């Protein structure tokens, strides 16, 4: 097959857009098995299809979220007697995003990661505003250490998956069903299965290592199946499943 | 891309309608169309470029990207977004093609006819890989397969 | 594989031939067709090339008209008299030692 | 109403054909180089140096070469046509000669005729004999009329310096990693010095890259190092813009944590991690001063020059961070072509000094002690190696210039004398440097820049499809220029010297930089002005005609080009909705008062160089002129080429068609010349009885083919 | 609404020890700190505009008649001669000539500035303008060990000069 | 944002004030007394609306 | 449109050319100046022409750091030795600034002042930009290194020793000096006002334009590779530059086979 084939253009799945690689390429990389890939689509299904608002919801809930996002404004504030960093929230704009944070979650996420800070370094002012505190750096760097860390924080996670990039809420027409359906790239399943909404069972990766880790060989052999007789179809050329069954 | 997506759907309409106000109007016993209908040799698309109208040359299923600064060629201005100035050939083969429309088909065929040999750069070694770690296999006279040991 | 250029050299070669000139064929130019057409019917010929025709093995008149006209054709240096080539049992290489 | 149409305007392109064009790209550099460029690389090694006795030299004066002759078994000379050569294996070549001065007690000894080796001669050059002879008296030579030249005979085999291509130097450039990381980086060139030089981002603070160093150095380090010793100088040098900073600003953190901040600390800091074979001070300052960055000129410790230099390349890559688009690799504007003469002086010089260093060698051995009374030289002024070295590289194919450090094979290909075509056809080919050493794939495709400098349809079948390409019919290459006069003009028109101004200046927008030759000239503005004033001068005909100017206003830089090497193609002068030609200068050309080169100097074409025809505009028929137009196409067939030209109506068959026949009229069997019957080849195809086409081409009128036809009507 | 946002900041934040004029809390006026700009350089707050060279000519004369040091630059070569010199290839200029009234300069309708050169004009246009600053001195140097100096006052703007080509070769065509 | 020393033209580094926080030169005994209350302004960005409307 | 406003005169002054020179300071911003600061000590180094400066500053003022002061203080001299000290009190109470040459050549460049209905130009015998000094932590680290602590020929001739021992040999001129405040700016300022009438005619400016073009730009090349008798192809609307008339018709007459002479003198020239 890798001969006769054309590989023509226009494969968008109908959404003109987050197309993949196809034919020689794509077969050269399903059989080396590589446990790291490029192009880590995951598919997943809803509790119920025609729940638009939900859907965007749980896409919310999955989607990865920084704290210089959330945000439109951050300040370094400077007073004769104190130093400290300080960030005004988007309410307005959470409520849009119809996302499920509150102002304290960033001081949870706060001393993760961070060397030694202590959530008693964070003022929760309220609402609107909160801030946190400096301490002394003791080595190796000087307590002016401070323009890092203001611009350092803004860009940690406070909500999502850190693992996903952006997710796609797919449209369908048909007859049968006028509906929707959730496409996610990012390399861990596990993740996106643990989640209130989603209809776990039902859930789908491309790249064969993930389904093994997570469901075991005996899944990784449907898929491997299952992935070349997709490329070879969609591409057009007709191979007998008796011949790549021998293959998995 | 909304917008590209629009020209390329256009032009394309330009084409389909072309060749429909071609097909219809050729007799019987015309000879492309009769090499064409029994399928021995050609294709009804091609007897419209061949007749009616040469498509939009896209490369690598794109629209000519530009070469110079903000255009394609010098004889465009800058920043044009026009269709005869990134790609689209309005003659047929019949009429014969204008220079830049020769140059921008010519650089269209260029990229298809270099892919022949490269294509073949990778099917070779995906034909020695597997062969050469699956040629053992054998089916026996108690139905099941096995390996060699 | 849509060579059209070679349907048009075809016919412009015979009005050439039939007038007493030779037709130029530059780039993007070139003598027109809507125009060596109408010297064909001046010596009598069909103005589009096809001319009639009758069969040499049986003698009744073919059912298409054929078309005719003058080609330059060039002969290329890839003869076979200098190509085939058959071994029974030559000479060896010393190494390893097969043919 | 149209514009009434100038129908005469292809009588220009037999006018240029006449003098410039096919071939005489490889002719003209060889006679150039026999004739300016060996007194040159002679004087530039006049005199050597004894070990000792002082006042005892050897100098030479004057170098001649000669017109072409034969040994014989007697010391007896006589001269030989090309044709004798082809049948007796000999080789096509003319003595060298110097006049040459040495010491022998007495204080001189003259000479004026002394072989000190041999040249190979260029066919039709300057020096041979067929040069300047009638179509009636080849035929006592055995030669033949139409021969195209520009080939060399060696050992008896005609041999061909192919066109080679090569990036540009001395130019900055920046790219993203494969990492995704950004850089920079130039090939710092002189005639010897291909040093490179680098610098990396690869955390978020830039640093340098070099063979000299035993790990990587950051910005401001050096910068201090360089007589920079305050910060308040860094934001001019880069510039004040808030963002611009605020990305810069961590790139001194890490300096400034470090307890350096006087260039000698700098110094003695770097100058422990030199790859050698406080002393590092000086050791470190040197390699600041001679090794880094060489292309860039400095006086004696003025580092003003090479500061802004860095500084000018780093705010590139910060902007690089906003926008991370780039210039492509093969932008033709940035590509640079040689030809037999280039290659053939490179070689000289490595030739020539290692004859002069071996001389000094055996001279050193004995003229001190070895003897009671003084040594000559003539007892050791051999002349052999010359010769042997010469000989050797043309008709082998591969060099070895060891002191410029490249080791390159597949310069020469023997002639391919399969028909008419097939020789003319190789000699404006070109081959490239990548010959499947990497995966580019890119490069194989056909880029717009080609517009009518090369054959878009001229490539071979198979796997080089794509690397080997094929001379346009109308494209001049330029020779280099001495740089004279051109900085003066800029000097006046109204550029500030950089070393004047404190670095804040090229923060406005409202100014321009200006360089020449990827070197750094000052601070302009109204870019406009200086682009009407040079070619308003260029046009009337005081600075060469080939010198070019340009601008990007992206970069807010005015570049100036006059280095040699880089492609050009004549064009109309239009302007105010009118072609400038007329009929009547037309009709003139036809009845042959007024020549070429008048209208070159009445200002009615010019050349345009690649690099500056991105900033025109161009009309293709003259009905399609607007207000905008600045030139316009003298005879748009010319954007083909040699074997391209035999197709008729290619613009109705589908290309790979015509491809495909650009490699079969190179096989056709046909004739090869009037003397065909006199040389004794290894292999040669005729035809019986050949015809000519019945439907032919205008280029098949310029080469004169129907004289020499290769096929039959059927 | 900005108080609105602001009042759980305000809550907090208003606090300052600028009151303190004590050694290790006071500053003094003329002694600020140092931003990267002239005009950015108004740091304690107690809370480029465009010109063209005829405008300048005009308010130095008219709005505000006062003198004010220039500095100007000159193209390579002057059209006389050098004096009793006769060029070797030295150039005509400006810095062996007679002291006194030497010339006039002139502006047109429409604001194109010139500069009357004997037979000839020659175009003027003004350089960059800075932020930082520029002084002018002279010295005294009356013995071969000692001497005084003196600074005369500060330049405000700088210019370049330069003949037209186009007018210039205009004479007669090459 | 970035600070320079009027004594010496480096750039001004924060300290431990005394009584007030501090400016001060790295070398020189130039110094800095943090007085009024300073903060320098970021406006990060926002979601776009495509995805963020899309879907209710 | 014509010069029909601001007609002003131009005037030059020779009486301060050799004593101008240029000073600026790039890391100073022009909003303010040092007239408030008596400078200590000036130098020269006429030969090579170079400058140095060295002037007080306020101490007890509350943007110094005394303590500072003191602690850099015990190290930029020796701690009680004082053997070369730089401050012979324990506080910086002094700095000094180092120039550098910005050009080879001035000549280009001169002083122009603005006067009401006059201009008044001078040349320029140098210009140096001004740099601080910061040597005296090198200093400092000698300080604390030191407590720590015939002939063959050569190809040296570009060593920076050698230039070093050229700049070592010119010792250093020591001026006085006196600030912008001082009568005697104005008092020597007036020099630059040259006397004159308001205009003469002056003895050079004499060249046409054509010929201030030729000698502005002259011909790079001084003697032309071939002869204008043709060995090679040539100009011929451009008429041949010498060439007698007798041979100008040979030339024009070996390109054309037959010719009417009428529209000869169009090539020739009406002359
Ligand atoms: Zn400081």
């Amino acid at each position: 097959p890798g001969t006769q084939m054309t590989l023509k253009t226009f494969h968008f799945a109908g959404v003109a857009s987050m197309n993949i690689t196809l034919g020689v390429p794509r077969i050269k990389e399903i059989i080396n098995a590589s446990k790291a890939i490029s192009t880590p689509i995951i598919t997943a299904q809803l509790d119920k299809d025609d729940d638009a608002d939900y859907a965007r919801l749980v896409k919310g809930r999955i989607e990865k979220t920084l704290l210089g996002e959330i945000s439109e404004y951050i300040e370094e504030v400077f007073l004769p007697d104190d130093c400290f960093i300080l960030v005004k929230l988007s309410l307005e704009r959470i409520r849009l995003l119809r996302l499920e944070v509150n102002a304290e979650t960033v001081r949870y996420s706060i001393c993760t990661s961070k060397l030694r800070v202590k959530p008693g370094d964070v003022a929760v002012h309220g609402e609107a505003v909160v801030c946190v505190t400096p301490r002394e750096n003791s080595k190796s760097s000087m307590y002016y250490v401070l323009q890092f860390l203001k611009e350092d924080l803004p860009k940690v996670v406070v909500q999502g998956i850190p693992e996903v990039s952006r997710a796609v809420i797919h449209i369908d027409e048909q007859s049968g069903k006028e509906k929707y359906k959730l496409l996610v790239e990012g390399d861990n399943l596990r993740a996106v299965m643990a989640t209130h909404g989603v209809k776990g069972t039902r859930t789908t990766s491309n790249n064969t290592y993930e389904v093994e880790k997570t469901l075991g060989i005996e899944a990784a052999r449907t898929t491997i199946i299952n992935e070349i007789q997709y490329t070879m179809v969609n591409h057009g050329m007709s191979i007998d499943r008796r011949h790549v069954m021998l293959l998995s | 891309e909304t917008l590209e997506a629009l020209i390329l759907k256009e032009l394309s309409v330009i084409r389909d309608h072309a060749g429909s106000a071609c097909l219809r109007e050729l007799d019987k016993s015309n000879s492309p169309l009769t090499m064409a209908l029994c399928g021995s040799k050609g294709s009804f698309i091609n007897i419209s470029q061949m007749i009616a109208c040469v498509g939009q040359q896209a490369i690598s299923g794109s629209r000519v990207p530009d070469g110079f600064e903000n255009r394609s060629l010098p004889h465009f201005e800058k920043h044009s977004k026009l269709p005869a100035a990134k790609g689209f050939v309005a003659n047929s083969f019949y009429s014969g093609l204008t220079p830049t429309e020769f140059f921008f088909h010519t650089m269209a065929g260029r990229e298809g006819l270099v892919d022949t040999a490269v294509k073949t750069a990778e099917t070779g070694y995906m034909q020695r890989r597997l062969v050469k770690s699956l040629e053992d296999l054998c089916s026996q006279y108690d139905l099941t397969v096995r390996s060699s040991t | 594989r849509m060579t059209v250029g070679k349907l048009i050299e075809l016919l412009a070669g015979k009005a050439g031939v039939l007038d007493g000139r030779f037709h130029y064929g530059t780039a993007f130019g070139g003598s027109k067709v809507k125009d060596v057409c109408e010297d064909l019917v001046r010596h009598g010929y069909n103005y589009l090339g096809k001319d009639y025709v009758t069969s040499g093995i049986t003698g009744e008149p073919l059912e298409a008209y054929i078309y005719f006209g003058p080609v330059y054709y060039q002969k290329l240096k890839h003869m076979v008299l200098d190509k085939m080539h058959a071994r029974a049992r030559g000479p060896r290489a010393v190494l390893t030692r097969q043919p | 109403a149209p514009i009434p149409t100038v129908e005469e305007k292809w009588r220009l392109l037999p006018a240029f054909l006449k003098v410039k064009g096919l071939v005489k790209q490889h002719i003209d550099s060889f006679n150039y180089f026999i004739n300016v460029e060996i007194k040159k690389i002679m004087k530039a090694n006049e005199k050597v140096t004894s070990d000792a006795d002082p006042m005892w030299y050897l100098k030479y004066l004057n170098i001649y070469v000669g017109l072409p002759d034969v040994e014989e078994s007697f010391n007896v000379t006589r001269p030989v046509s090309p044709h004798e050569c082809r049948l007796r294996d000999m080789t096509y070549s003319a003595p060298i000669t110097v006049d040459i001065e040495y010491t022998r007690g007495s204080q001189r000894i003259i000479r004026n005729a002394l072989p000190i080796g041999r040249m190979p001669i260029m066919l039709r050059s300057s020096n041979c004999v067929l040069t300047g002879k009638t179509p009636a008296e080849f035929a006592k030579l055995n030669e033949c009329p139409l021969d195209p030249g520009g080939y060399f005979i060696v050992k008896g085999v005609e041999k061909v310096i192919l066109i080679q291509e090569q990036l540009s130097k001395n130019r900055i450039i920046v790219e993203a990693d494969r990492k995704g990381a950004v850089g920079a980086s130039v090939t710092s060139s002189t005639h010897e010095k291909k040093s490179r030089t680098n610098m990396a981002v690869k955390q978020g603070r830039f640093y340098l890259r070099h063979n000299t160093l035993s790990e990587d150095i950051p910005i401001v380090i050096i910068f201090k190092a360089m007589g920079v010793e305050s910060d308040q100088e860094i934001v001019q040098m880069i510039g004040t813009e808030e963002h611009v900073m605020a990305a810069f600003g961590p790139s001194l953190e890490e300096c400034q944590k470090a307890q350096i901040f006087t260039q000698m600390q700098a110094l003695k800091y770097i100058g422990n991690k030199v790859r050698r074979q406080k002393t590092k001070i000086e050791e470190a300052r040197e390699l600041l001063a001679s090794t880094i960055l060489t292309h860039v000129p400095v006086k004696e410790f003025n580092f003003r020059a090479k500061c802004i230099y860095t500084a000018v390349m780093v705010r590139r890559v910060i902007l690089a961070q906003g926008d991370n688009k780039v210039d492509d690799r093969d932008y033709y504007g940035n590509k640079r072509l040689e030809l037999a003469g280039q290659l053939l002086s490179l070689l000289f010089e490595d030739l020539f000094k290692k004859f002069n260093s071996e001389m000094k060698k055996i001279a050193d051995q004995v003229i001190p002690k070895q003897r009671a009374a003084q040594f000559d030289v003539v007892k050791h002024m051999r002349q052999d190696q010359i010769t042997n070295g010469m000989v050797n590289a043309i008709s082998t194919g591969n060099w070895s210039l060891k002191r410029f450090k490249m080791d390159r094979q597949g310069v020469t290909q023997v002639l391919s004398r399969l028909s008419y075509i097939s020789a003319l056809g190789m000699m404006t080919r070109i081959s490239s440097q990548f010959e499947k050493t990497r995966k580019v794939s890119g490069p194989r495709s056909l880029q717009p820049s080609q517009w009518g400098m090369l054959c878009p349809s001229d490539t071979p079948e198979g796997e080089a499809c794509g690397l080997v390409k094929n001379l346009a019919l109308m494209t001049h290459i330029t020779t280099d220029m001495e740089d004279g006069p051109i900085v003066k003009l800029a000097s006046n028109l109204g550029v500030e010297d950089v070393n004047l101004l404190c670095g804040e200046e090229l923060s406005y927008p409202n100014v321009f930089l200006v360089f020449l030759n990827g070197n750094i000239l000052g601070v302009i503005r109204d870019h406009k002005k200086l682009v009407n004033t040079f070619r308003l001068m260029r046009r009337a005909g005081y600075i060469n005609e080939f010198v070019s100017i340009s601008t990007n206003l992206t970069d807010r830089c005015v570049y100036i080009s006059s280095d040699g090497g880089r492609l050009c193609r004549p064009y109309i002068i239009v302007k105010k909705q009118k072609p400038a030609v007329t009929n009547k200068h037309m009709e003139e050309l036809a009845q042959g008062y007024r020549n070429f080169e008048d209208f070159l100097h009445e200002s009615l074409v010019e050349y345009l160089d690649v690099n500056e025809e991105n900033d025109c505009n161009i009309a293709l028929y003259e009905h399609t002129i607007n207000k905008d137009t600045t030139h316009l196409e003298i005879e748009p067939f010319t954007l083909l080429g040699v074997c391209a030209g035999l197709i008729p109506y290619p613009h109705h068959n589908q290309s790979p068609r015509n491809t495909y026949q650009c490699a079969m009229g190179k096989q056709a069997m046909g004739t090869i010349g009037y003397n065909q019957r006199n040389r004794i080849d290894t292999l040669m195809y005729l035809l019986a009885y050949p015809q000519k086409p019945m439907v032919k081409t205008k280029t098949i009128e310029l080469i004169e083919f129907e004289k020499l036809p290769a096929g039959q009507n059927a | 609404q900005g108080p609105a946002e602001m009042m759980k900041k305000k809550g907090n934040w208003d606090k300052t020890v600028d009151v303190s004029d004590m050694g290790p809390s006071h500053i003094i006026n003329i002694k600020k700190e140092k931003r990267e700009t002239d005009e950015e350089t108004k740091q304690i707050l107690r809370m480029l505009p465009k010109d063209v060279s005829v405008a300048e000519l005009l308010r130095e004369l008219s709005l505000t008649k006062e003198e004010e040091l220039l500095f100007l630059q000159l193209p390579d070569t002057l059209p006389g001669q050098p004096p009793t010199q006769d060029i070797a290839e030295n150039a005509c200029t400006l810095a062996d000539l007679t002291e006194g009234q030497v010339g006039k300069l002139l502006i047109r309708k429409s604001g194109r500035v010139q500069l009357l050169l004997g037979k000839v004009t020659l175009d003027v246009t003004m350089g960059t303008a800075c932020s930082f600053l520029q002084e002018l001195v002279s010295v005294g140097l009356g013995d071969s060990r000692t001497g005084e100096m003196t600074v005369l006052g500060h330049v405000k703007h700088k210019l370049v000069c330069s003949p037209d080509f186009e007018s210039l070769l205009d004479h007669k065509h090459r | 944002m970035l600070l320079f020393c009027p004594g010496c033209g480096n750039g001004l580094i924060v300290e431990e004030g005394q009584r007030c926080h501090r400016f001060s030169c790295n070398t020189c005994p130039y110094v800095h007394n943090i007085t009024r209350k300073v903060t320098n302004r970021k406006y990060p960005k926002l979601k776009e609306v495509d995805d963020v409307l899309g879907g209710a | 449109d014509d010069p029909v406003v601001q007609e002003i005169d131009v005037y030059l002054a020779k009486s301060l050319a050799e004593k101008l020179y240029l000073f600026q300071y790039p890391v100073r911003p022009a909003s303010m100046t040092y007239d408030d600061i008596p400078h200590l000590s000036a130098k020269i180094k006429p030969k090579q022409q170079k400058v140095e400066l060295e002037m007080a500053i306020d101490t007890l003022n509350p943007n110094y750091c005394r303590s500072k002061g003191e602690q850099i203080a015990l190290n930029v001299d020796g701690a009680c030795a004082d053997e070369t000290s730089t401050y012979s009190s324990k506080l910086m109470d002094k700095q000094t600034f180092c120039s550098s040459q910005t050009t080879s050549n001035t000549s280009r460049y001169a002083a122009a002042l603005y006067r009401q209905g006059e201009l008044h130009l001078t040349p320029l015998h140098g210009i140096l930009q001004l740099r601080p000094s910061f040597s005296y932590l090198d200093k400092a680290d000698a300080k604390h290194r030191e407590r720590e602590a015939e002939q063959a020929r050569q190809r040296r001739v570009q060593s920076y020793e050698f230039l070093q021992k050229k700049h070592a040999e010119e010792p250093w001129v020591h001026l006085h000096y006196y600030g912008l405040r001082d009568s005697r700016s104005e008092h020597e300022r007036q020099y630059l006002l040259c006397p004159g009438s308001s205009g003469v005619e002056n003895t050079e400016l004499v060249k046409s334009p054509s010929e201030y073009l030729m000698m502005l730009m002259p011909p790079s090349q001084e003697e032309e590779k071939d002869k204008p008798v043709a060995p090679s192809n040539v100009l011929s609307m451009a008429q041949l530059r010498t060439l007698p008339l007798a041979d100008q018709i040979k030339i024009l007459m070996k390109n054309v086979k037959v010719m009417p002479f009428a529209n000869l003198m169009s090539l020739l020239g009406p002359s």
